[PDB]
Formats: structure tokens, sequence, C-alpha cells
């Protein structure tokens, strides 16, 4: 584990398409490097969604509803500046996920735009004005949608047919924790679970029934982020909001392990970051260990 | 003329002048607006890296020394002290090796450096102060880090750890110093230097084998003092204590022989730490690394000082200053409030940050202050205003913290206006929540008498303006209903209509007409049933 | 005692013992015959210690804005303390009125009730311990 | 990339203040042009005007901004006997932008029978109040009794002074922890005032004395931690009281420090927003810097310049 502290609040970093990137908010130039570091650059606008569309393709939405695409060209070290985008959300969308065509994207106030490759007519649009902040988001099917907003509430929504209606909807008895957690399995499209505020641990089968699957609270402060390994759907590691991520082995444990005792965290990504709420900075290089 | 005003950041603040708007045919000439704020002392890109390294020291001293003490007395806080101070010395490492980054053509890194072992000077001191016999080993430490060039580098290596025949024996008789019982050494140098008497560039080299001791003190003048007091250390007696004459060659030599560098470590050699705090001030920088300084020598005032507890009154205003020093950086200002731990200081800047504000990190780091409280309220109840301002998930938050009845008259003006309208408040589990329980009954109504009787409640308790489309739909639920124990209704309804006509004294009619006699029908229904 | 210790009888306890001590270096000090009989016997029939055990033993168990009361009681105040308390929750609920104001008000009797029996608990162990 | 320059106003006749907003990223400025300008600070650093409007007829002295719960509103005071209230107004559809900005009126008083020199709103505890001075030499005091309607405005209180130069200046101190308090400044004998218990109405506990000169202004500093309150003074000269309550009379008064460095007219004393520096400028045209010793004498930091 080593923890190369660059001095900037880092708001998010990923792994290559050893290999990563970088990206910050927290700052007058908005903050974001490649990697013994290929680009760092400079951007005004902040970083709300992330995705390297390829090895030089990249995207990212930004926070006035921005959404910014440039080509790292790493051969060159030159970006081609792919697309821009004013007004999506102007809130930022508040996940981000990829859609097969277009990202699965939302925010808080729930503008669902379907920008797509080579879409930069933005066609699509559930604008269904969510009122609490919409900060679930993943492509199920795809198009199967789930907007949550922030009284967690997963409704199941719906885009590749039209109106704006969502197809669904999955929420606790309680509607305590606002949108942070979520997670659909790399072992079914189908199976998923509440990662929430109280270390919340709820789990929620789509096709078996739709109760709380889970109700375990183990961290201490909101749902921060995970990262599962990328082919082994078992093994993750869980924190909470200060950032402290606990070896929740489901592999196989789940204790004080990370290199803890810090503040947030910024993204996950991980074959490795990940993300607390106050998006902090910290670094690993060792994640097979 | 001069105008001042403060803005609501500290680094924003404006000064313009007054003139007169035409004087003796001449417009204003005083157009210029200066932005007065906190200029210099923060700056620079690496600069952050810096100012963020001794943020991170200053956290993990925070961190290590108050855990030390849950722990309780221990020797181990004697050696925890000293772990720290080589912390700081790693730090300072790292910030020369920083300097390095500058790269042609021309660079600044000199002063970065140089800045830099100033800090180190004072770490050495620090363990100088953490026996006699000690201290020349610490000084001797010190040297070391700190023809004839030829023969001074190959001494000096040493220090810090025929012709050629009489060097070598002069090298021998130097080393049967060291070796000894001191009183053997003071012998052994006598001896020595009764054979260079008798001796009477090589012959110079054999001469400095020999020592014994003066030559040294000639290379101090052909210089430095604290080299010279180094090599004293080192190669004489390994004992420190008596600096009077040693500070005299430092101060005699060092004028054979920044000045104002020099001024600093005289001072630190008298021991300060007043004076060596005036000498910080005058340099003006770093503070806030002179006041964690501070705060590390409070912390150590371990030997029953009196002055060490004014001492400690010392230390206590320099945190307050490292927190007047802090200007906008999120994580700095948790730092500040970390060191100072009171609510004056916290709810001061947390509306400075308020002044700062990005919004969800902003609602972010406010959750985080509320996290760290486990005053508070009112700071709680401003940020949820705040949220407001900047919308239907942020009024949701500020109801959840408590401008409801507020929430309570838009949804039902919603509600009100759209049939269709649908509610997210409505969906989920005072006056307004009322009025929500008795749309959720229309709504049950309209599903298709639990809910029409929790509406009509919901009416009992509370009135609404078009109210008159509130009860037409009552009355359409009588209808479906039959009506049968409204009774109460009907009596009901007279005291509603009583209620109109008072209105009415207050302030389509012939439809709200309609709506009256359509509500007689519903009490005869219910006179018929109290007759059956 | 076994299920409560009173203010007033650690007070009164505590006296007798006082009041026992002098008796017995008065006896020591000069030799009587009736006296030396009534305190060897006395001495033969720990038992008091080991009743006085339980009590303490009840009474730990006993002992085993919320910083706000505990610092006020620290400090100590149900005149000053308790009333302080009072109005401060008024000023807490002054932002706002609540969903149902007599809950509310239910509420408020049943915390300053509480709040007072609670204090009046905690002052006790002070005379138990004192006993 | 940032930088600060000179910038022009855009003002045609002379700027009388300057007021900086809540957050200190908006500035507002009146001028004898009749017309409020509003700058937005953007993000790329330079100042640049969000809106100028004609508010009053005649040359607007003062202006102020209200606490940013109550809502985006700036006072503004004028010759015309006038003080208005603006509410900032921005319109978007529950769409992407489609919102407006535009400066409104929300009300007007007319109750100052003569031009009036000064406008302030109270700390944002005490809720929407404000006071204005005017030649009347009428103190008064506006409260909105409801924050919902911006319009009612309801006249508070009325209190005579004196007749000439005038300045406000509440007591920024939160309220839970002390009373409100107001220090007015006019030409010379300056009497300040407090507040009553429940008689509703202002008293003048003490007055600021040995003040030189008119009375150009007056500030009251932000008491962040500290038990006693600093009230600062350009008189052509500049000076620092310090106001202790304890305990009939609670108040007590000593003065910290004089200042005559500027040689000259001290136009403008202003505080930070801890209350731990202290500016005054000048006909000498220098802005001096104060901070407090550990005596509680002041001392100047540092002077700009300009020409």
């Amino acid at each position: 584990f080593a923890a190369k502290f660059v001095s900037h609040k880092i708001s998010r970093t990923r792994w290559r398409p050893d290999v990563f990137a970088t990206g910050s908010w927290d700052n007058e130039e908005n903050k974001v490097c490649v990697w013994k570091q290929l680009c760092d650059i400079k951007h005004p606008g902040d970083v709300m969604d992330m995705q390297f569309l390829d090895k030089e393709r990249i995207v990212t939405g930004s926070s006035t509803g921005t959404v910014t695409i440039f080509r790292h060209h790493e051969n060159n070290q030159t970006l081609s500046v792919n697309q821009r985008w004013e007004q999506a959300h102007r809130a930022p969308c508040t996940a981000i996920v990829c859609s097969s065509p277009e990202i699965v994207s939302v925010g808080e106030d729930g503008r669902i735009n379907c920008f797509r490759a080579e879409s930069r007519d933005v066609l699509r649009t559930i604008d269904d004005a969510d009122s609490s902040t919409m900060h679930g988001v993943t492509f199920l099917r795809t198009t199967e949608i789930l907007t949550v907003n922030s009284v967690g509430q997963l409704k199941l929504w719906d885009l590749r047919k039209q109106g704006n209606d969502p197809t669904q909807i999955f929420s606790v008895t309680g509607e305590r924790v606002p949108l942070h957690c979520v997670d659909r399995h790399p072992n079914q499209q189908h199976v998923v679970a509440t990662g929430g505020q109280d270390g919340m641990l709820c789990i929620w089968d789509v096709r078996h029934g739709k109760m709380p699957m889970s109700l375990l609270n183990a961290h201490e402060a909101e749902m921060w982020e995970v990262h599962f390994h990328p082919s082994n759907p078992d093994h993750l590691f869980t924190c909470s909001e200060d950032g402290s991520l606990w070896h929740w082995d489901a592999s196989a444990e789940i204790t004080n392990l990370l290199p803890s005792s810090t503040l947030s965290v910024n993204s996950l990504d991980v074959l490795l970051v990940c993300g607390t709420d106050a998006e902090a900075i910290y670094v690993t290089r060792r994640l097979f260990s | 003329h001069i105008g001042f005003s403060w803005g609501p950041g500290d680094l924003l603040l404006y000064e313009t002048l007054y003139q007169k708007q035409g004087n003796s045919e001449t417009a204003a000439r005083c157009p210029f607006m200066y932005l007065v704020r906190s200029d210099e002392d923060i700056y620079s890109p690496v600069l952050r890296k810096l100012f963020n390294e001794s943020h991170s020291i200053f956290v993990g001293l925070q961190k290590s020394a108050e855990e030390a003490s849950g722990k309780s007395r221990k020797a181990q806080l004697v050696q925890v002290s000293r772990n720290y101070r080589s912390v700081l010395r790693a730090c300072m490492e790292e910030m020369h090796t920083l300097s390095e980054s500058t790269r042609e053509t021309a660079q600044k890194y000199i002063s970065q450096i140089s800045i830099l072992s100033a800090m180190e000077l004072s770490w050495n001191l620090c363990e100088i102060l953490f026996p006699a016999g000690p201290l020349l080993i610490l000084l001797l430490e010190w040297v070391r880090l700190h023809h004839e060039k030829f023969w001074d580098g190959v001494t000096g290596y040493v220090l810090q750890g025929v012709l050629d025949d009489l060097l070598k024996k002069m090298p021998m008789l130097h080393t049967g110093g060291t070796q000894t019982f001191e009183l053997k050494w003071q012998h052994w140098r006598e001896e020595c230097e009764r054979h260079l008497q008798n001796g009477t560039h090589m012959e110079a080299v054999c001469r400095v084998l020999l020592g014994d001791e003066e030559v040294l003190l000639e290379k101090r003048d052909l210089m430095t003092w604290y080299h010279f007091l180094v090599s004293r250390l080192l190669f004489k007696h390994p004992t420190v204590k008596p600096t009077e004459l040693h500070f005299y060659a430092q101060s005699s030599l060092d004028m054979f022989l920044p000045e104002p560098l020099d001024n600093i470590l005289l001072a630190a050699f008298e021991f300060d730490i007043h004076q060596v705090i005036k000498e910080f001030s005058i340099v003006s920088s770093n503070w806030w690394f002179v006041a964690h300084l501070t705060d590390l020598l409070d912390h150590c005032q371990l030997f029953q000082a009196h002055n060490l507890y004014f001492g400690a009154n010392m230390r206590e205003f320099l945190l307050l200053d490292y927190a007047s020093g802090l200007f906008s950086h999120h994580s700095l200002w948790q730092l500040g409030v970390d060191y100072f731990d009171p609510n004056l200081g916290r709810e001061y800047l947390k509306l400075h940050m308020e002044r700062i504000p990005s919004t969800e990190k902003k609602a972010l780091k406010a959750l985080r202050i509320c996290e760290q409280r486990q005053q508070v309220r009112s700071i709680c109840k401003t940020m949820a205003m705040q949220s407001l301002c900047n919308a239907l998930s942020w009024s949701i938050r500020a109801k959840d913290a408590a401008l409801i009845s507020d929430r309570f008259l838009k949804e039902y003006c919603e509600r009100g206006n759209f049939t269709d309208l649908d509610l997210i408040d409505n969906l989920g589990s005072l006056s307004d929540r009322l009025t929500f329980l008795g749309k959720y009954r229309e709504f049950h109504r309209m599903y298709s008498f639990s809910e029409a009787a929790s509406l009509l409640l919901s009416l009992m308790t509370a009135r609404i303006a078009p109210c008159s489309f509130w009860l037409t739909l009552l009355l359409d639920a009588l209808p479906l209903l039959e009506q049968k124990q409204v009774i109460f209704s009907a009596e009901q309804t007279y005291e509603l209509m009583r209620c109109l006509e008072d209105r009415m004294a207050a302030k389509i009619q012939k439809q709200d007409s309609s709506i009256d006699n359509t509500k007689v029908e519903m009490l005869r229904l219910a006179l018929a049933r109290n007759l059956a | 005692s076994v299920e409560e210790s009173e203010i007033s009888a650690m007070n009164q306890m505590s006296w007798l013992m006082k009041t026992a001590t002098i008796e017995l270096r008065i006896t020591s000090l000069n030799r009587q015959r009736s006296h030396t009989q009534r305190l060897l016997h006395l001495l033969l029939d720990r038992k008091i210690l080991r009743i006085l055990d339980s009590i303490q033993f009840s009474n730990e168990i006993p002992e085993p804005v919320i910083a706000n009361c505990e610092h006020k009681n620290r400090r100590g105040n149900v005149k000053l303390l308790h009333r302080v308390l009072v109005a401060e929750v008024n000023a807490l609920q002054g932002m706002a009125a609540i969903g149902q104001r007599p809950l509310l008000m239910e509420e408020i009797n049943t915390i300053l009730q509480y709040v007072v029996e609670r204090n009046k608990l905690l002052q006790c162990l002070h005379a138990k311990r004192h006993a | 990339m940032f930088v600060a320059r000179s910038i022009a106003a855009d003002h045609k006749d002379l700027i009388h203040d300057v007021s900086f907003d809540f957050h200190g990223r908006r500035m507002a400025t009146c001028s004898s042009d009749q017309s409020v300008k509003v700058w937005d600070k953007s993000e790329n650093g330079n100042w640049h005007c969000t809106a100028s409007w004609k508010t009053h007829s005649g040359s607007v002295w003062r202006v102020t901004w209200a606490h940013p719960e109550f809502g985006q509103v700036l006072a503004s005071c004028s010759f015309d006997r006038t003080a208005a209230v603006w509410e900032e107004i921005v319109g978007e559809s529950n769409d992407k932008l489609r919102g407006q900005s535009h400066w409104v009126k929300r009300t007007t008083l007319v109750d100052s029978r003569t031009s009036v020199t000064d406008v302030k709103f109270a700390p944002k505890h005490m809720g929407l109040m404000l006071a204005t001075c005017s030649a009347d030499g009428v103190v008064r005091i506006y409260e909105a009794p409801d924050v919902m309607n911006l319009s009612q405005w309801s006249l508070q209180h009325e209190i005579s002074c004196k007749l000439s130069c005038s300045c406000i200046s509440w007591n920024p101190s939160s309220s839970r922890a002390h009373s409100p308090m107001i220090a007015v400044g006019s030409d010379g004998k300056v009497q300040i005032y407090e507040y009553n218990e429940n008689t509703r109405k202002y008293a003048k506990a003490e007055t600021l004395m040995s003040v030189s000169d008119p009375v150009h202004d007056i500030a009251f500093a932000p008491n962040l931690g500290r038990s006693f309150h600093i009230l600062a003074v350009a008189t052509k000269d500049v000076r620092i009281f310090t106001m202790k309550p304890l305990r009939v009379t609670k108040f007590e008064i000593h003065t910290v420090a004089q200042f005559d460095n500027h040689n000259s007219q001290v136009w403008r004393v202003s505080w930070n927003i801890t209350g731990t520096v202290l500016a005054s400028s000048g006909d000498d045209g220098t802005v001096r810097l104060w901070k407090a010793n550990y005596m509680d004498n002041w001392k100047c930091i540092g002077v700009l310049k300009g020409d």
C-alpha cells in the first residue's frame, strides 16, 4: 500500500481502461490528472460523470449540467476536445453509470438526459422533475433503469419505451437515508443490494420478491462506496463517510483493515480506490495483496 | 479619501475612494477599485504541497500526543516526542528534495531550502533539549549533519564518523586521545605537541595530525564558528557543557569571516524561546508552522516551569493566531477546529464557510460538522435555509430538521391545481400534515369509506381556500356511499355554510348555490336514515 | 440498607458511627470490666458490614440537549438547572411548532418529570457514599 | 487565471457606498447617479456587474444587504427621503434554464420627512429589522413582522437625535448571548442607544466621548469569543472604544486607542468578519489595517496606498 499524497482533496480516480488517472474538485482549475504521471489536465467545471471512453476517449459530466468530453491520445499526450453540453441537469448528475450505447446517468433534480455515442444531439430525455436528489443510477437490463431519489427512493424506471413514468419501485419500510449506495451484481444483472447510511447493509432481490433481504448496520457514518473485485464478485470491503473501509470479506471478515484513519475517498474502480461522502485525499497501489 | 468595506470572504475586501463628481470643470479621477485581502502569505502550486504536508504533520501531531496521554504517563512520552521531531526532520528533508523540482532556465530554491534549514536547526535544538556527554554527542551529530582543503576534507569526514609517515604518526597520536579516560587524552595531546615542537605543505599536514588543538580555530577564522564547535565536540572532549567560550568564538570567528539568520541562531543558542518567537515574527514565516512549534513546546513544557505555564498561555495564543491565519480551505478549517478542541471559532468559521459557498459538497461538509458535534442546532437550521435558497430536496431536509407550514401551503395548492397531480410527501408514510391526510383520503375515495372519513376529519381539523372543491368531493363520496351516517355532516355542513357567509361578510355565485343545494340533499338523506 | 439509602439516613448513620469511635477511645484510655465483656461479647455476636455490602451493591446498580443536562448535573439544578432546561426546551421548540401540540406538551411533561426524578436519584449516591 | 485590477463602477456621478453580501462574493454600489449596481464575482476572477437600475429620484447615499436566510434583499437610502427594499428575482421554468433576474421594489419607506444619510439591516437573529437616520435626526426602526410578506414593513420605533451628519451601526452580536444596541454618530457630541427589557423602547445607555471633528463613519465590531464589545469611529482621527456591561445602570466605556497617522479626515472605518482586523482610510489616500495587541492596544499591521 503506497499512498502518494499529492496535495489535492481528490474527488475521483479509477483503474486503467498500475494504469490509471484521477480527478478532483475543490480548486480553481478543476483538477484531473492521468497517472509517475501522464496527463495532468486542467479544466473549468467539475467532475460528476467520469468514464474513459477509450484509451483516448474520455468523458466527464460537470457541475452545471455540463458534460465535457475529450480524447487522451497518450501517445502525443494530447486530448481531442470531444464533446460539450451546457445544461444537463443546473445541478450535476448525482451518480454515473454506463448503458449500452449511452451513459446510464441520473441527476439530483432528475433530468435523465441521454447523451449517447455520437449523439451530440441529446435526443432522449425523461425530464421527470425528481424532487429529492436522485443519486441512485444504473443500467439493470438496458434500458432498464431505476431512479433512486434522496429518500433512497429506488423507483425502477424505463428508457427504452416512452413515457416518463417509472416501471417499478423498491423501497425500505421507513425511507430514512438519502441516496448513496446500491449494488448491481456482476453475478447477475438482476441482483442488487442497497448500501445505506448506517453502514447499512440492505439487499434487493428483484426476481425473488422485493423485501429487505438485508438490514445490517456495521460502519459508522453514511454510505461511502465499496470496491468489488472486477472478477471476484464475493470479495469486497465497505466503508462509511469518514472513509474507513472495513474488509467486508464476503468472499469467504470485516475489521479495521484499511489504510484508514483519514478523511474521505474519491471514486471506485478496481482491478484501485473508492469514494466516500466528502471526497478527500488518499491513495493505494497494491490491490491484490 | 478612503472608504474600506469588508467582504464576506477574508481574501476578498474592497477599498474605494470618493471624490467630487465635478469640480472646476473636471470630472472625478479616482475610479480605481482596490481589492484588499490576504495577499502574499499563502501562495503557489507546490506551495500547496508544502502547506498540505504541514497540515498533515500538524494533524499527525494532534493525533499521536492525545492518544498517548489517553495511554497515560510513560517514558514512551519522552520517546514519542523524539519520534515527532524525527518526522519533522523527514518532512524538512522532503521539502529540500522538492526544491530539486525547479528546472531551467532559472529557478527558485535557495530561499525555499534555506527557509527549510532554519526549521531543521530548531529541530536540532529540540533534540538538544530532550547528560553532558550526551549533549556533546548531539553536537557531534549536528556537526556531521552540517592540499590544505584536501586535508580538511579528510578530517571533516572523520569528525562526523618520511613526511607521510610523520602525518600517520600524528594521526595515531590523535587517535590515542579520543580513546583516552579524558585524563589520558590530556597527556596524549601534550606529547603530540611536544613532538610537533621537536619537528619544528606536508609539514603543515603533519602539524594538523598532531592537532592538540590550535589550528581548528585558525580554520574557523579562515571560514565558521559552528563548524569549529562541531570539530571541538568531535575530536577534543565530547562534552558540550559551557558555551560562553564557544559563543565568543562563533561571535568573533563569525565576525572575522544572512546576518539576520545568524542573529536568530544566536537567539536560539541563548535558548529563547520568546526571542526566537520574535525573530520568527520578524521573518513573518512560517506563521502556522511556528504556531505548531509553539504548541509542541507547550506540550513538552515538562520541567516544572512557571514561565512554561505562562509558556502554556503563549502556546494557547498561537493556536488562536493559526485560526486567524486560516481563511477558506475547507480541510484546513477542519484541522483548525481540531486544534482548537471553542464553539466560537466553530460557528464563526462555519458561517465563514457559509459565505464561501459545489452546493452538494458544502452540504456534505455541514453533515460532517454535525457528525463532529455529535448553537449547533442553529447552525444546522442556517445551513438548511441556505440549501433551500439555493430545491424540493432541500425543502424536505429543512422539514426533517424542523417553513414546513409554507411547504404544506405549496403542496395543498399543487394538489388543488391538478387533479392528476402527484405528491412525493403524500405517498410517504400539523395543519399541512392534516391536509396531506385529507388528500390521501381523497385518493382512496378515487380508488374506491375509511378514506372519506379521514378526509372529513382532516377538514374538521382545518380548512382550505378552494375548500369548496373538497366539499364537492365529499358530497360525491356521500353520493357513492349514500350518506347514511353523515347526520353530523349535515349539521357540519351548516357550520361550513355559516363560515362561508362570514367570509363573504369579511370580503360563479350561482354555481356556489348549487353546491349548497346538493349538500342539502345529503342532509335530507341523513334525516331519512334517522327516520328509518 | 437493602433497597434504598436516604440522604438523611446516610447522615444519621455517619453521626452514629462518629459517636461510636469516641466512646471506644474513652474505654481504651482507662479500663472497665462490664464494659470489656460487653465489647468482647459484642465483637463475637462483620455481619453488619456484609449487610451494608448488599446495599452498596444495590446503590451501584442504581447508579449504573442531553450533553447540556449532563453538564448542569455535574455543576450541581432543578430550581436553577431544571427551569433553565424547561426554558431552553421551549426555545428549541420555538423554531418549529411540531406536528402535534398536545403530544409535544405531553412529551415536555414527561421529559421534565423524568429529568428531575433522575437528578434526585443521582443526588442520593452522594449521601450513600458519605454514610 | 485570476487577476485583481482596477474596474470601472459604471457610475456617472460619485460613488457614496460599497457593500459586500454575506458570502463576500457579491458587491452592491450606490451613487449620486441614482442607480444601484450589483457585482458578481465570477468563479473566473473578475468582478462583472449583475445589474444596474435607477433606484431613486435623488442621490443614493447608503445601501446594505440583509441576512441570506431572508433572501436576496438590498436596502437603499436616498436624498429623496425614501428608503427602498429590493428583492432579487430569478425565474426558471420547471425545466433547465428559463430563469430571469431583475431588480424589484418590495416596498418604499416614505416616513422620513428629510434626506436620509444611512440605512442598516439589524442582525439576523432579530429578524428583518433595519434602522435609518436622516436630516430630521429621527432614527427609525422598521421590522418585517411576517418574514413571508417582504412588503409588510411596519415602523417599530422612532427616537430623536440632533441635527447634521449621521451614521448607524448595529451590534452584530448574536442574540441569546447578548442584547441589541446601536451606535449613532452625528456631527459635536454623539450618543448611542440600547434596548430596554419590555418597555420595548430604545434608551440612551451611554455616549462615546472625546470625538473630534465631524463623525464620518462608525462601525461596531463582531464580538466573536470576546465578552466586551468594540466600536471604532472614523472621525478626522481614528478611535476605538471598548464597551463592557456589568451588573440601575449597566454600561461602561473605555477608549482603547486614538490614531492620527492619517493626518487628515478618516472617511471609512471597517471591521473584519471575525472582528480581528480593523481598517481605516482617509485623505492621505492610505488604508491602514489594524491588529489588537496582547495588551488590547491596537497596532497598525500595514498600510496600503493609492493615487
